[PDB]
């Protein structure tokens, strides 16, 4: 139904299963021969790689969140605050 | 089923022994514990090696080609 | 580059609780009759029998590896036949104006008791124990 | 099957010294040497002799694994000695020793009747 | 295995030189774990090995009928009798080092039996293989070298653990998978895909 | 192969479930063995005399 | 049955005051909860089916949960309510 | 003389009783695993079988024949196979022995190791000869035969050792053992009432000298003396097995020092 | 020569039993501290005696040296791999054709055994070896 | 059925990381990950291609955007190729890739966790043992299975979530569900005692096995004139630093005579023995800290050190058991044999005295129900108590009582059990009935309901069961056997409808459930 | 709580350890039961109070919602509150 970057409710931390599907999409799409957004100090693997690329926070991703009732609420992963 | 050459456990060997030990008992009519002495086996991994042993072969070869 | 600790005291017994190699010994001092002791020892290294005349010190000193031999002609605080090395875990108050301290050597503990170490004894891991005669 | 082949407990493959040394970063002054194709008949020897050196500070091995012959060995010594020559000295040492031993024996043995 | 529901499998082989040994000389051929034997209380196995220890040592068949009037007690007498201890430990020495153990060991003679199944008649892999015709998945058994079944329960975890994809992989891009054309409306595998 | 000659086959079809008959009895004594049975499935059904 | 049960003391402890109870052994709660003498407060039948019939199904579930929980723990195994609860 | 000196107390053809002194443990178990899995000597290596109606299946026999101690007195100067240049096996680094029998007596027919042939050159130099020290003179009855049973094979002897497979070590059991009056508390005797009662005193007792209760414990004492006894299959006498040990073991450690000189020039 | 029977299930209901022939009969006019505690003889009815206890056996566990100095679910267990064993399963192995089938290389007749393997023909077809065994935490493997 | 999936008989390895599974090179060389031809690998790709699909680092297939495949096995051009990017090269599985390694049967989400792989010879999957439990699995030709991950995502699934020691904490039971166990366990605690001295060379031997040891001999516990350690300080050098941990058992003072409980400051044993309290599968024990404390990773390291640590000094402290083990104190078994005796009388009396009717019936219901629940009742406490004669009896050098004590294998009844006296066997509770009418067996008067034949086991599994003893005991054990052959027809069905009933449920985004 | 767990039982499963939490806090600053503190007691009372406000479980900009969020928090507070009692 589309939310408002305000009126938003959900955890600001990231779940999980958001990291590492992030992790995992990430890694696969630079495998996939993708543009990477930071200095390789050396790294050869596209997760590796994507780790990096997200504990500098710069990953294009975008969560959108989905809501039972069938609204969802997007977020960055520049935002999302990654503790774990 | 055949002597075996040398004891598995330690390795001295023993195939040749079988005669000579399965002669002290039919012919010298002695007690096996005491043959075995006689044959040089003093531990009983060799010593074991011997005392146990079933010659199959012998009623194997009782058959015909 | 100090002491910490000096006197002796008596042994009032040995206790071998299944231990065939160390005995866990209680000892009173031959000064104030407030110090007493509490401490684990290796009866196969240094043998102890009931009643004997022991010296007891301390001191941090005489943290980077440590090294074997060679010093056959080096520093050597160790006038002595028994020197471990520990720590301490606990300051206590024995109520009153009463403070103890327990001490650790990888397994071996110690207890002691007075009061005129408020300055003396530190709260470091550091504290070489001493033990002659 | 998956057996690999008896010989690959003394006989060095492809591409494979013996000895290969590595810094060890932790301390100061101290070494690594993977000693490969090698086993605890060697390895203790030399650790253990390798500990009268009194310029030795550190001296341990370890086989990583029964499933691989091959050992690791750390040799530290006090500034201003390198572990290697500790190393040879340990070596000559040994053999010296064995030199000895072989001498020795053969003289008892000559002495022998039976 | 032993005589007493012992089974164990192999973990490893050692050579006389890493073995253990006893000053008398000998080397063992078996290494059990002593864990094998509190909860399962299998005296009988550690009555045989004494029994027998010493029955290989008088050359006697030693009897380990039931019920008797045999007693361990009664055998470490002759064992003892034959010079080690009478309980059948002994001394014995760290191959690697040489050193002697701090403990001394059980050491004995113990017949054991080789059971079938073994490894190499079981070790099996697959990627990709012969394909059942009515269903397109994998094939059944090594032999026809079929792959593995990755079962209710092996999803049922799959979901607990939440591996979403995974999971679809094990079903689709690992097995089964197809590509169909569908009708937008009937919504059926009707529709004919003249793919050129 | 003795073993497989000496053995005994209880055809329960339907009463697998019971505190039933799996059961060691007295009668059993001599006659059959007290220990040689299958685990599971289609235990104490099957007795070795 | 004389039960053990725990109860505020008027000093504050908690204390074993043990009380006399009742166990059937056949049920119908609906009437013999209407009976003089008995707390048809702490009444309780492990028929957890009638527990919601009379007490409302909240209640029910209460029992329920109650119920289960016990199966499962009298072989000393814990599960965390939450599982149980769902 | 030096250092490691030795006093061996009996010894004969087959064992060598011996008071190893003032060594280091270590090195005395080193030595102890060489004698037993590092020592060269030659055994059978390959079987190619032109005939046999044994009831001992092929490989089977093979197998024994692998066991079959072989003379290697000179096996120093017999090139391991994996070298001799020639593409595999010369004169030069493996012998080759026949064995051919059959059932001519109406009466089992017993096929020991004596009756192996050599067939290639020995060039002069104990190697290859099944050993013997059977009484009556034929060795290891390596099968047996009735009527008509025949076998034809072809031994293939090489070198190798223990480590790489039993058949060759030249050991066969070594006797180890030191401070027989525990003095070191290098073990913790399990006993019932007491230990000295209950655990049997060994023989090599008597050339140490025993306790003496009241005397503290002794802590900077070590190791030195250990009483060992080589035992030999025969394939070298004893002697050597002792002798070859000190050496391949000196051999080994020189590898080492020869391996760092060849890696200091760069 | 009636002087032993054939008594079934049925035909037992109705009659005493002796274990031992000895032990239980002579009277009663020190004990070993070794041996285990059998209770006694208290009865003077016995119509019958049993040859040997051991015969309540099956083939399997016959097997079983001291079965009796293990829990009774061990010995079940056991009975039920003597079947997954290797050994001599006849002598004419040479000349038969039958799919499948293992032999010993060495088999080698127990240095433990039950009077009652005699009647099995064991120490005529092993199935094992005595093995040197150890039990000791060495590599921990 | 799927492809990609590996089976066989596995072991335990002292070696390996918890996380890690070495997989026999066979399979290795059979599996294949599907790799992407990229810039960051063509060069090492490209080799294996080259390699073939024989030599282990290898592969063995390279395919095309044209989408065809390419039979490195055949294919005349096998040793030409110039990969592409955007190509393709099926490998062989190679060190460290994760795998869904398991278990059967799948019950648990501790049944499928992923590893590390880790490449080695013969043909037996390698798992760590404190690994074992998840699984519970033992090595008695115990198969496993083994699903590789296909894409990077998916393999992303299996590292960041199903990862072994993610988990170690497990949600039925908030707690740990990997412990430490068998020998390390068993010797941990030898290590650990008071009375455990080691010396120079070994202290570094051991140190030097610790692959994180910051390379510092630790100043030994003692010095005076040999200079030692203890084995608690060693085995502290596998404990990190920032480790916080109070025990106290029974008799604990922060002086711990009986060296109970255990401290644990800074990362190092300040006092105490260890074992399986203190490194078990407890809730606040070593590992459930570590974990919480440092993270999952260093926990799952921490194994690891332990082991090989203790391992080692154990492989040279040796450990065993023995017949020796089972016989206690001459005078504690006639101690024990009439503590039986005695027992049997306390039972006469009561047989006599319902023989006579002078039986209050109680409210145990039925004056005959109510005589059993009395000798019952009476045996059984002779038993217990003639054992906890024997545990007592038993010197704190009796290695069964050692495994006891770390708690590694076994319970004070298994001893008992042994060394004293069986028990009372049992079919329904009621002891061995009468089948016999009104006996036990035709060996038997009838209407006798002394012990001896109701089924009371007097001898100790070290003297061994009578004809009838052994006999009864059978019908007792052979129960088990039996609720195990039903239970386990209705417990599948119910464990699966549970699972069936609670499919789509999961806390979605709201926090609602 | 004794409106809760009758039983008077006071062990339960709670997140956070806040036993060890401190035993953590204490060798960490090596403090010293000697000297005194140095904490206003507005200092504790006004953060503890501060605290329960951020252990925020659930998030919701209205009533309903943050009413239910002082709910899932109840029982630990009251833990909370029970350990840093001034
Ligand atoms: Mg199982
Ligand atoms: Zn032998
Ligand atoms: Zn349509
Ligand atoms: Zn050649």
């Amino acid at each position: 139904k589309a939310i408002p970057k305000d009126q938003r409710a959900t955890t600001p931390y990231m779940t999980k299963y958001e990291r590492a599907r992030i992790l995992g999409t990430r890694a696969l799409q630079i495998s996939m021969n993708a543009p990477v957004f930071v200095d390789l100090e050396g790294e050869t693997d596209p997760l590796r790689i994507a780790m990096k690329e997200l504990a500098e926070k710069k990953i294009p991703l975008v969560i959108r969140r989905y809501l039972p009732d069938g609204s969802f609420e997007d977020w960055s992963v520049e935002e999302l605050i990654v503790d774990l | 089923m055949i002597v075996p050459v040398r004891c598995f456990s330690c390795g001295k060997v023993v195939g040749d022994k079988w005669e000579s030990y399965l002669n002290l008992l039919q012919e010298d009519e002695l007690d096996e514990g005491t043959a075995l002495s006689r044959l040089g086996l003093k531990r009983y991994c060799c010593r074991r090696m011997i005392l146990t042993h079933v010659d199959l072969i012998e009623k194997f070869l009782r058959y015909n080609p | 580059s100090n002491t910490l600790f000096d006197d002796i005291f008596q042994v009032s017994e040995v206790d071998p609780g299944r231990y065939n190699k160390v005995c866990r010994i209680e000892a009173a001092s031959t000064t104030q009759d407030q110090c007493k002791l509490t401490l684990d020892i290796n009866v196969e290294l240094f043998p102890v029998a009931a009643q004997d005349s022991l010296t007891v010190t301390i001191a941090s000193s005489l943290t980077r590896s440590w090294r074997p031999p060679q010093a056959g002609d080096r520093s050597l605080a160790d006038d002595y036949d028994y020197v471990m090395y520990g720590t301490a875990y606990k300051f206590e108050e024995v109520s009153k104006d009463l403070i103890a301290v327990y001490y650790s050597f990888g397994g071996l503990l110690m207890r002691l008791e007075g009061n005129y170490r408020n300055l003396n004894n530190l709260k470091q891991e550091n504290a070489y124990l001493l033990i002659r005669r | 099957m998956n057996a690999p082949d008896r010989f690959e407990l003394f006989l060095l493959g492809e591409g494979e010294s013996k000895l290969k040394i590595d810094p060890d970063t932790k301390a100061p002054n101290a070494v690594v040497i993977t000693f490969e194709k090698e086993d605890h008949t060697l390895g203790n020897l030399i650790r253990a002799e390798l500990l009268n050196d009194r310029k030795v500070l550190f001296a341990a091995y370890k086989v990583e694994h029964p499933f691989f012959a091959r050992f690791k060995l750390r040799i530290q010594t006090t500034e201003g000695y390198d572990p290697k020559d500790a190393l040879k000295n340990a070596c000559n040492s040994i053999i010296n020793k064995l030199g000895a031993l072989k001498t020795n024996f053969e003289t008892e043995w000559n002495l022998q009747t039976l | 295995a032993s005589r007493h529901g012992q089974k164990g499998t192999i973990g490893i082989t050692y050579r006389r030189e890493d073995m253990p040994f006893t000053a008398e000389g000998i080397v063992p051929d078996l290494i059990i774990n002593p864990h094998a034997i509190p909860s399962r209380m299998t005296v009988a196995h550690l009555i045989e090995c004494l029994l027998s220890k010493v029955a290989a040592l008088s050359g006697n068949e030693g009897d380990a009928s039931p019920f008797t009037d045999i007693t361990v007690e009664g055998i470490s007498k002759l064992l003892r009798e034959h010079g080690y201890q009478s309980r059948g430990f002994e001394v014995m020495y760290n191959g690697h080092t040489g050193k002697k153990l701090m403990a001394q060991i059980f050491f004995g003679p113990t017949y054991y039996q080789r059971l079938r199944h073994m490894v190499d008649d079981k070790i099996h892999a697959r990627a990709r293989g012969p394909m059942q015709v009515l269903t397109r998945q994998p094939v059944e058994g090594r032999s026809r070298d079929g792959g593995l079944r990755f079962g209710e329960m092996e999803r049922d975890c799959m979901i607990a653990h939440g591996a979403a994809s995974f999971l679809k992989e094990r079903l689709m891009e690992a097995s089964d998978a197809f590509r169909v054309h569908i009708c937008g409306i009937c919504g059926l595998m009707t529709v004919i895909a003249k793919l050129n | 192969t003795l073993s497989h000659l000496r053995r005994t086959n209880t055809p329960i079809g339907r009463d697998g479930k019971l505190a039933k008959p799996r059961q060691l009895h007295n009668t059993h004594w001599g006659l059959v063995c007290p220990a040689e049975t299958p685990e599971g499935q289609a235990c104490g059904l099957v007795k070795n005399l | 049955m004389k039960y053990d049960r725990k109860v505020p003391s008027p000093t504050g402890e908690y204390v074993k005051e043990p009380e006399w109870v009742l166990e059937t052994d056949g049920v119908n709660l609906s009437e013999v909860m209407t009976v003089p003498g008995i707390d048809p407060t702490r009444i309780y039948t492990n028929s957890f089916i009638d527990i919601m019939e009379v007490l409302g199904i909240e209640a029910g579930r209460a029992a329920l949960y109650k119920e289960v929980y016990n199966v499962i723990a009298s072989d000393g195994s814990y599960v965390n309510y939450r599982h149980m609860a769902l | 003389e030096e250092g490691p000196q030795v006093k061996i107390r009996e010894a004969s053809k087959d064992n060598v009783d011996f008071i190893l002194s003032n060594v280091d443990l270590a090195m005395a178990n080193s030595l102890r695993r060489v004698m037993i899995a590092e020592i060269p000597t030659l055994a059978i290596d390959s079987v190619e079988v032109e005939t046999n109606t044994t009831v001992l299946a092929d490989e089977f026999i093979a197998h024994r024949l692998g066991l079959i101690p072989l003379q290697s007195m000179d096996i120093e100067q017999l090139e391991y196979s994996r070298d001799c240049f020639c593409e595999d096996h010369c004169d030069k680094c493996s012998v080759v022995l026949t064995l051919q029998a059959f059932g001519e007596s109406e009466s089992t027919t017993n096929v020991y190791s004596k009756d192996l042939v050599i067939v290639s050159n020995l060039m002069g130099r104990n190697i290859g000869h099944p050993i013997i020290q059977d009484k009556e003179g034929n060795g290891v009855l390596i099968c047996k035969l009735r009527k008509g049973q025949e076998l034809k094979l072809t031994c293939v002897a090489k070198k190798g050792i223990a480590k790489e497979h039993a058949k060759w070590g030249p050991a066969a059991a070594i006797e180890f053992e030191y401070d027989p009056w525990n003095k070191l508390k290098h073990t913790d005797y399990w006993y019932e009432q007491d230990s000295a009662k209950e655990w049997p005193q060994s023989k090599n007792c008597e050339y140490e000298d025993p306790p003496n209760e009241g005397d503290p414990f002794d802590y900077k004492a070590q190791a030195d003396t250990f009483y060992m006894n080589v035992e030999s299959v025969g394939s070298i006498p004893v002697d050597q097995v002792v002798v070859r040990g000190i050496d391949t073991l000196q051999k080994k450690v020189a590898s080492i020092l020869l391996a760092l000189t060849q890696m200091d020039q760069d | 020569e009636g002087l032993v029977e054939y008594i079934d299930a049925e035909e037992e209901e109705s009659i005493l039993i002796a274990m031992q022939p000895e032990d239980l009969e002579p009277a009663e006019a020190d004990v070993d501290p070794a041996k285990r505690i059998r209770v006694s003889h208290h009865a003077t009815t016995f119509t019958h005696c049993e040859i040997h206890p051991s015969m309540i056996l099956g083939v399997a566990a016959s097997i079983i040296p001291f079965p009796d100095h293990n829990q009774s679910p061990r010995n079940t267990y056991q009975s039920a791999m003597g079947k997954q064993a290797m050994g001599v399963f006849l002598t004419n192995y040479n000349v038969r054709m039958d799919t499948m089938a293992n032999i010993l290389y060495y088999p080698q007749k127990p240095l433990g055994t039950t009077r009652a393997m005699e009647y099995l023909k064991f120490r005529e077809l092993p199935a094992g070896q005595n093995a040197i065994v150890a039990i000791a935490c060495y590599s921990g493997y | 059925r799927v492809d990609f999936s590996a089976r066989t008989v596995i072991s335990g390895d002292p070696n390996l990381e918890l996380d890690q599974v070495g997989v026999p090179k066979s399979i290795a060389k059979t599996l294949t990950y599907p790799e992407v031809v990229t810039p960051y690998n063509i060069d090492r790709l490209t080799q294996l291609v080259r390699n073939g699909p024989n030599e282990h680092p290898g592969a063995k297939y390279v395919i095309r955007d044209s989408g065809d495949r390419i039979d490195l096995r055949y294919s005349k051009r096998a040793g030409d190729i110039q990969l592409q990017y955007g190509w393709k090269v099926e490998r062989h599985i190679m060190d460290n890739d994760p795998v869904l390694f398991n278990r059967q049967p799948s019950l648990h989400k501790m049944s499928m966790m992923a590893h590390r792989v880790k490449v080695i010879p013969y043909s037996t999957f390698r798992l760590n043992l404190s690994v074992t439990s998840p699984y519970n699995a033992d090595f008695d030709g115990d198969e496993m299975n083994l699903h590789v991950p296909q894409s990077e995502e998916t393999r992303a699934e299996l590292s960041q979530l199903c990862a072994v020691p993610l988990q170690i904490v497990s949600p039925q039971s908030n707690k740990p569900c990997m412990g430490i166990v068998q020998d390390t366990l068993c010797g941990i605690r030898k290590l650990t005692l008071r009375d455990t001295f080691i010396e120079l060379d070994q202290v570094l031997n051991m140190l030097y096995w610790v692959p994180d040891w910051d390379g510092v001999i630790p100043t030994p516990a003692i010095i005076k004139p040999k200079p030692l350690w203890s084995g608690k300080q060693i085995l502290s050098v596998a404990i990190p630093n920032g480790i916080h941990l109070q025990r106290f058992d029974e008799g604990t003072t922060l002086l711990s005579p009986k060296d109970n409980g255990m401290l644990i400051i800074d990362g190092q044993i300040i006092f105490g023995v260890v074992e399986k309290k203190t490194v078990g599968s407890s809730n606040g024990g070593l590992i459930h800290v570590v974990t919480r404390e440092k993270g999952p990773q260093v926990c799952a390291k921490l194994f690891g050190n332990i082991q090989k640590v203790v391992n080692f000094w154990l492989l040279h402290n040796g450990f065993s058991t023995g017949i020796g083990d089972t016989i206690a104190d001459g005078p504690t078994m006639r101690e024990i044999t009439e503590t039986i005796a005695e027992a049997k009388k306390k039972v006469l009396d009561v047989t006599k005295e319902a023989q006579a009717n002078l039986l209050t019936a109680k409210h145990g219901m039925t004056l005959r129900e109510s005589f059993e629940d009395n000798v019952v009742r009476f045996l059984n406490e002779a038993r217990d108590k003639a054992g906890r004669l024997a545990e007592v009896n038993l010197k704190d050098l009796n290695n069964v009582k050692q495994m006891v004590m770390a708690g590694s294998k076994g319970s004070f009844i298994n001893i008992a059990q042994m060394s004293a006296c069986v028990g009372q066997q049992s079919v329904e509770g009621k002891r061995i009935a009468f089948g016999f009418v009104d006996r036990t067996l035709p060996h038997f008067s009838k209407d006798d309901y002394s012990p001896e034949s109701k089924g009371f086991v007097e001898n100790s599994y070290l003297r061994g069961l009578t004809p009838q003893e052994f006999f009864f005991h059978a019908m007792g054990g052979r129960e088990g056997l039996i609720d195990t052959a039903v239970k386990t027809a209705e417990t599948g069905y119910i464990q699966r409808r549970l699972v069936k009933a609670l499919e789509d449920i999961m806390v979605h985004y709201d926090n609602t459930t | 709580l004794r409106e809760v767990f009758v039983d008077g039982e006071a062990n339960w499963p709670l997140p956070v350890n806040i036993r060890r939490i401190i035993q953590n806090a204490q060798q960490t600053f090596h403090i010293d039961h000697t000297k005194p503190s140095d904490l206003t007691i507005k200092d504790i009372v006004l953060g503890v109070k501060d605290l329960q406000e951020n252990l925020l479980v659930l998030r919701g900009k209205n009533e309903i919602i943050q009413n239910a969020q002082r709910d899932a928090v109840t029982l630990f507070c009251c833990l909370l509150r029970s350990r840093l009692a001034t």
